[PDB]
């Protein structure tokens, strides 16, 4: 068990900072023309078939 | 697009032309033959909301 | 390319490869297999199995 | 679900999605270690060599 | 009308249109392959690959 769980918490520190990792480039690393400003959550689904 | 596709000197912009300003010239369409043009979020607008 | 010997513990025949078990795989399925919401549409109750959950 | 013909439409088998996207953390200014129960907080997940 | 010698140089039979080698054709498909949405619905979910590079 002790075993398991020494490469299972390789699989969700993996999954966490690669998360990590592409939700910091989307923020502070892409340009304005790439973002579009959304309102709500019953928007942004318009906004993203249109996307 | 139901217009376009009957017998009618409208439609067109002939008396633009040189000799169209007095008579008529009438003319259709095939159906096969229009085609729109618009963008792709009147696209989108079109495939999730009438269609 | 230079022959030697290639041969120690570690750093001989330990620097290029070793032996290869496991990857850390997805064998437990996130978002193929399970993550799942599309379940079935009808009568209802006792999709609800229990283990001895021992070990 | 509150539409009716959608039969090409639906795209859901792009949608990698996660519960809440943020539990990390960056470090922008540099420092030193100096809290005792702050070492014994980092191996409480694991991180023995910090002293 | 005159004949002379119309064979001459590059530009000499540049006027009887030199052959047409490249078409900067449409294969990549656009508006046909690409710009659909119209192929998604069955739940078959998260079956996709990254190809590798050249």
């Amino acid at each position: 068990g002790v075993y398991k769980k020494k490469i299972s918490d390789i699989n969700v520190l993996e999954e966490k900072e690669m998360r990590a990792m592409l939700v910091d480039y989307s923020l502070n690393q892409l340009s304005e023309t790439n973002v579009r400003k959304a309102t709500s959550k019953e928007d942004l689904a318009s906004k993203v078939f249109e996307a | 697009i139901l217009n376009l596709q009957n017998n009618s000197a409208k439609y067109n912009e002939v008396h633009r032309a040189s000799g169209g300003a007095i008579g008529q010239y009438t003319t259709v369409s095939k159906l096969k033959d229009i085609v729109i043009l618009t963008t792709d979020s009147l696209k989108s607008y079109l495939l999730d909301t009438k269609i | 390319m230079y022959e030697g010997n290639n041969m120690r513990s570690m750093m001989g025949t330990s620097y290029e490869d070793s032996r290869l078990n496991k990857r850390t795989e997805l064998n437990e399925n996130m978002s193929i297999d399970t993550n799942k919401s599309e379940d079935s549409y009808g009568v209802q109750i006792h999709s609800l199995s229990k283990q001895s959950f021992t070990g | 679900a509150n539409t009716f013909q959608i039969a090409g439409i639906d795209f859901t088998d792009h949608v990698i999605s996660f519960d809440d996207l943020g539990g990390v953390f960056k470090v922008t200014k540099e420092f030193k270690l100096q809290n005792q129960d702050s070492i014994d907080f980092l191996r409480a997940y694991g991180d023995y060599q910090s002293q």
